[PDB]
């Protein structure tokens, strides 16, 4: 125990040691006393700023105890040891709320109304199901959680598509800059705070039992169902109280319970206390660095800071043939539709109009099916080899790295950074993906490991777009939409090239059914039925970061489909290896062929990407479905 | 002092299903015995109120059918998970202590008293250290005895352990049983215990009962049943049956 | 092109370029946005919207028959595809040092390829002459740095750098910029409030874009209030301009100036 | 068949190291009996390399040390793990062809070549009618014998189970006993099985070999284990051992 120790010993040291630099860099020791205790400071410009440096730490330190506090919470709701606040949905509610607050006028605390809007729909939605019992399970509340969260996030994108020189302050708010001109945030947030910390203090031991089983849970006599929709509906009031404060953070909420599980504290209040003194402390260090680089270069924000050097400690402290005729009767009628359909007066490629308007089509729709059916064909491996419901194509880090790529190459070097010769472009975005793969396969030997280690670079990916997007960068539309996967880029060699790869992996796929049979139930029975499990999980791994590269080189980087074809195909009654990875390709492909063909023609002018439309139309169908089976 | 009257245990179908009525003794030991799942699962597992009753009707003591107030439930029975052990927990003084948490509630007035009965569980299931390092660095043997431990200091009318048998030594299986028996006579409590060895529920349970599939076969005394002609249609492996001066029950073997 | 009438633009800056010309644009992507921020050069109201400035409709490009579809080089679709529709240029237009320059000579590019030099001489002929006619209007202030601001929210505020579009007039006018920190290479840095404390002796312009709600919580702050440039008069609150614009949003700026600082000290 | 020179042990969990040695029979059932936490358990993931050891090796055939590939260890051992099982295998019938992957292999497998194996599988280890139309949520007594189906089918050298008694019934255990050792009678096959129950398991065994403490009791027939003292020094609690009326091995009670 010595070491965790001597770390927080370190840094609160230097936190000390940076705030007492600043302060005197800012104004004289000699005048600290008349600054900070006068409420009526002095007219003097040196000392008046005092009004706004002041509050920044108050608020750090509040907003670090306040993540510390919603990490623990929901690592106990959910039983799982890891937090995740944000795929919650609580913060793409929050971004949802301000961007439709900042438009049309009607404004106000949008942030935590439209959170906590969205966790209340969450419960109704889950609560509903198909029986009068709420039946509420950490797994379906997580993946609920992930579809309103994605779903939010393509109605946001969809307004910044529409809309992206009216949201810059949006895009400030998305980054957590936690920047304070007076103390009414301050004011505000600490009686909120209080009233959370007193509710915390209350209600201790049904946390503690929800951190246990919850077999035991109900044999104790809580209502098990009542306890964790109250306990969910405080953290997500918190987390949007906190969201509102300052914004998009750099999980620092998802370091405090962990540090002060390893420094100690096996009670729960200990446990509540070092973890919010933790947060409190790691938010001061971060605030304070950012303090001292907006003094020597640049004004960088908060949250994106914290998440870049959060991510490195992360990393070193770590019937069936009959349905998939007709479904494959259906995509071909449908491919037919979108070449014949049009939506100028919505005519009909009578002939003559047809070889006129193929060569914008015809790539397009085929570009469109094989990514989906990659996508899908990668998600349904995944999701076979882990064995976790959660997995995407973002696990891997192919589609998060490809994007961390591109825009380190438009922050390193100005211009148009696309296609200029002195630019990389994709040759830096092929070499950082090479590298983010490289990596997350060092760092995480297990694949839950390796699952932390994916889902932190995606958010690392996340705040470095944001950084992105606040500055008034003209091209951080253009590189959006192939954030948003669109497939406007589409070429009829490029189709032809990855029609081949499409074909090359779907005949070595069939090699892999073994290996993808026997890795469900397995473990240490797949070593000893006599197949090596590391040879071969890596093959697996490979062949799922090829499948997701063509993928992001061909429609660009989204996972929707990817992770939702495999769930769509299991909850339709496919639980074989080549039945369900052929459903589930089939779905994917006729899902993005129906996006592609809406966001191409439901609007005429206005093109929206493939991947906003994707869950635009699987969301709805998605939340039937798990009420359906709920 | 309940009665069970089960005609259907749910709509789908099960391995076998079939009506049954038969009612509990009040301070006595009943043995639930039967073949895996089929069938004996389900009785406990409706008694635990995880299963719909159906189209039958479960006295509580004589108070009402069903819908009862989950605080004074849980008050009154104390249940084990079916081969579903939490895989959570931190101190053994811990659990214990939470285990009392249907007296006095969520907003617990645990800064006056039962400090005593803690005190007393702890001290009967034979712990002599009062809070170890971790629940879950003790053996199986430990923390199973960390969580009888528990359900005694929920102070609970009824004990329905559902197979504390399973997954644990003979020799564990007999200190279990014994300890569990001692306690029955201690409390005056009725205990209902589900036993994969029908010898094992011969030695330390005063009412066994016993269905093949789910239609009730046979509810005795272990001096009532002989159990020779017995177990032969309770099993179907015509196994024998003789005397052994260690216990009055003669024990079982099979042929 | 040989008529001037069926010209497509796909980015705004060709649409004030050809606008300044006198041609008249054909297609514009993404209007909408277009008359919401851009409003110094009417746009016509006939004019057929193609679609978003980054993903312009290519079906309903085919669908007309456009003569020059002009872009700007680095963003929007593949030259490739749109040179299979109609033949065209992509003209450059930022660098990161003098966007007004290469503006400039865009505008001289187009004027030679759509043969209509002798509009784009007289255009230009008028912006020196307006340029020069407001020059006298500016110097008996004297050499007082100016700051280019516009407020984001009531905590940020967007400053314009020493490699804006609105530092050649600066320049010229011999107007020192107030803001010697950092800079981005397209004129716009987000800075703090605070941070304009470290400013005693400048001329904040702050323009306004529907965020009176944010500059009413703002200056209701006392930290606001006890700022230097404030309590030495200093502030004032000008009709905002296109920042990324061409030579019409420069005369919109000067006349902003003029109506502003313009005959002040 | 492989025999243990080995002194490592659980070091790092619950703190326990002792020497271990042992030679396997050549063709004989090994019964290994004792606590849970004795070390049978970590005895049989030695011998399935399901960790590495840190001190000794484990010899086997005889002619090579403990590298072997995976395709030629499965085709002479087939590992019943019990824990951490395999849950949900959403088909039936298609786990012998699961079994089979060390014989036809990932490439020029053929679909399975000369499905006699396979079907001689399935009829050898039950006389099932109902092939090809059953469900992965089903009881312990077809799950078990679902479970024993690859391995048959595998026709390894070596059968390694631990706990193949557990979670099943006397006529569920008689049952996949009564397979094991017409097995090993039939192939001459080398099995190693874990189970709890001693007389249940000395009456289908010949090599008994009883783990108490950290080390290794004794290794004798089951007619001088049945004797009172090692029950004693195995399991702790005092038993009594008497002939049996039919039984090959004598019947054991306990006190």
């Amino acid at each position: 125990a010595l070491f965790p120790a001597l770390l927080l010993a370190l840094l609160v040291i230097v936190a000390t040691a940076l705030t007492w630099m600043n302060f005197s860099q800012a104004l004289p020791r000699s005048q600290w006393a008349q600054a900070a205790w006068s409420p009526n400071i002095n007219v003097i410009e040196q000392m008046i700023f005092h009004y706004s440096l002041l509050p920044r730490l108050a608020i750090s330190l509040l907003v670090g105890a306040g993540l510390g506090l919603v990490g623990v919470l929901f690592q106990q709701v959910l039983r799982n040891p890891l937090a995740e606040p944000t795929t919650l949905g609580v913060a793409t509610g929050a971004q949802l709320g301000i961007t439709v607050t900042t438009l049309w006028a009607i404004p106000g605390a949008m942030a935590s109304q439209f959170a906590a809007l969205a966790g209340a729909c969450v419960v109704g939605l889950i609560v509903f199901g198909v029986a009068w019992g709420k039946r509420l399970s950490p797994v379906t509340l997580i993946l609920a959680g992930l579809v309103v969260s994605l779903y939010c996030g393509a109605i946001n994108q969809l307004l910044v598509i529409f809309h992206h020189d009216q949201l810059q302050s949006m895009f400030l708010w998305s980054t957590g800059t936690l920047t304070q001109t007076d103390w009414g945030g301050v004011e505000r947030l600490w009686p909120q705070l209080l009233g959370g910390v007193m509710l915390t203090l209350l209600l201790l031991r049904p946390l503690t039992l929800m951190g246990l089983d919850d077999g035991v849970a109900r044999n104790l006599g809580l209502a098990l169902s009542l306890a964790r929709l109250a306990a969910l509906s405080l953290a997500i009031v918190i987390s949007a109280l906190l969201v509102n404060a300052v914004g998009i953070i750099g999980f620092i909420g998802l370091f405090a319970p962990l540090l002060a599980k390893m420094l100690g504290a096996r009670r729960l209040l200990p446990r509540l206390m070092l973890a919010s003194l933790i947060g409190a402390l790691i938010l001061w260090l971060s605030d304070q660095i950012i303090l001292w680089l907006t003094r020597v270069w640049m004004e960088v924000s908060t949250g994106s800071v914290t998440a870049l050097i959060g991510a490195p400690l992360l990393l070193w402290l770590l019937l069936a043939f009959a349905l998939a005729g007709g479904v494959l009767l259906l995509m071909a009628v449908v491919v037919a539709l979108s070449f014949g359909r049009d939506a100028h007066g919505w005519t009909w490629a009578s002939g003559a109009l047809l070889d006129d308007l193929m060569p914008w089509r015809w790539p397009r729709i085929m570009a469109a099916l094989f990514a989906g059916v990659m996508l899908a064909v990668a998600g349904c491996i995944i999701q076979r080899l882990t064995g976790n419901p959660m997995a995407s194509p973002e696990v891997l880090g192919i589609s998060s790295g490809a994007a961390f790529g591109v825009v380190l190459m438009l922050f390193l070097v100005p211009g148009n950074a696309f296609g200029w010769l002195l630019p990389a472009g994709s040759l830096g975005a092929a070499v950082t993906l090479l590298i983010i793969m490289i990596a997350a396969g060092r760092g995480g030997f297990s694949p839950h490991r390796m699952l932390l280690a994916g889902m932190a670079l995606s958010t690392a990916f996340t705040m470095l777009l944001m950084m992105l997007q606040a500055s008034g960068d003209p091209r951080m539309a253009q590189v959006l939409t192939w954030i948003s996967g669109s497939t406007y880029n589409a070429t009829d060699a490029q189709v032809w090239r990855t029609g081949i790869v499409m074909v090359i992996l779907l005949a070595i796929t069939p090699l892999c059914r073994r290996w993808l049979t026997i890795l469900p139930l397995g473990g240490d029975t797949a070593r000893a039925v006599g197949m090596a499990l590391t040879p071969t999980r890596i093959a697996l791994l490979l062949l799922a970061a090829c499948l997701t590269a063509t993928a992001t080189m061909t429609i660009g980087p989204l996972s929707f489909v990817g992770l939702m074809a495999p769930h769509i195909a299991r909850m339709m009654g496919f639980r074989r290896t080549m039945p369900h990875i052929v459903i589930s390709a089939l779905v994917g492909g006729l899902l993005l062929v129906f996006a592609d063909w809406c966001g191409r023609m439901v609007l005429f002018p206005f093109q929206i990407p493939a991947g906003l439309l994707s869950t635009f139309i699987g969301a709805p169908y998605f939340i039937y479905l798990l009420r359906k089976q709920s | 002092t309940f009665a069970l009257r089960n005609i259907s245990f749910r709509v789908p179908g099960r391995t076998l299903l079939h009506p049954l009525s038969l009612t509990f003794p009040a301070g006595k030991v009943t043995g639930l015995i039967g073949h895996n799942g089929s069938g004996k699962s389900t009785l406990l597992k409706m008694l635990g109120r995880h299963q719909p009753p159906s189209e039958g009707e479960i006295l509580l003591d004589a108070q009402p059918l069903e819908s009862w107030s989950s605080k004074a439930f849980a008050r009154k029975v104390a249940y084990l998970p079916q081969q579903l052990p939490p895989a959570e927990g931190m101190t053994v003084r811990e659990l214990v202590a939470i285990g009392r948490y249907p007296w006095h509630g969520a907003l617990g007035r645990f800064g006056a008293a039962d400090r005593e009965k803690v005190e007393e569980a702890i001290s009967l299931v034979g712990l002599k250290p009062l809070a170890h390092r971790l629940v879950d660095s003790l053996s199986g043997g430990e923390r199973q005895r960390a969580w009888i431990a528990m359900l005694v200091a929920q102070d609970s009318r009824c004990l329905l352990l559902d197979e504390p048998t399973s997954a644990l030594d003979i020799a564990h299986q007999v200190d279990v049983l014994s300890l569990v028996h001692r306690l029955s006579q201690e409390r005056g409590l009725t205990v209902i215990a589900v036993l994969h060895d029908i010898n094992m529920a011969a030695r330390y349970c005063d009412y066994l009962v016993a269905l093949r599939g789910g239609e009730m076969i046979a509810q005795g005394t272990p001096a009532e049943i002989m159990r020779g002609e017995t177990l032969e249609m309770i099993y179907g492996i015509p196994m024998g049956i003789l005397p052994h001066p260690a216990g009055a029950a003669p024990v079982s073997f099979v042929y | 092109a040989i008529d001037p009438n069926r010209i497509v633009a796909l980015e705004w800056l060709p649409v004030e370029l050809l606008l300044a010309l006198g041609i008249v644009p054909y297609g514009v992507a993404d209007t909408i946005n277009y008359r919401l921020w851009v409003s110094e050069p009417p746009l016509p109201d006939s004019v057929i919207d193609v679609g978003l400035r980054t993903e312009p409709n290519l079906e309903l490009l085919t669908t007309m028959r456009p003569s020059f579809m002009v872009w700007s080089a680095g963003y929007g679709p593949s030259p490739e595809m749109l040179a299979r529709i109609a033949p065209g240029r992509g003209f450059n237009f930022s660098d990161g040092k003098q966007p007004l320059a290469m503006a400039r000579k865009s505008l001289t590019e187009m004027a030679d390829l759509l043969n209509l030099q002798s509009a784009a001489e007289t255009h230009l002929a008028q912006y020196e002459d307006f340029i020069r006619s407001m020059k006298p209007r500016f110097v008996k202030r004297g050499a007082r740095p100016l700051l280019l601001t516009t407020l984001i929210d009531p905590r940020h505020m967007l400053v314009f750098g020493p490699n804006s579009l609105f530092q050649e007039i600066l320049d010229e006018y011999g107007i020192p910029n107030a803001w010697q920190g950092e800079t981005n290479f397209w004129g716009s840095t987000a800075v703090s409030i605070d941070r304009l404390a470290a400013y005693k002796d400048v001329d904040v312009l702050c323009f306004d874009h529907d965020n009176s709600k944010d500059m009413d919580a703002l200056m209701a702050t006392p930290l606001w209030q006890a700022m230097p440039f404030v309590r030495a008069g200093r502030f004032q609150r000008v009709p905002a301009v296109w920042f990324y614009g061409a030579t019409l949003s420069a005369m919109h700026f000067v006349r902003v100036l003029d109506n502003a600082i313009g005959g002040k000290a």
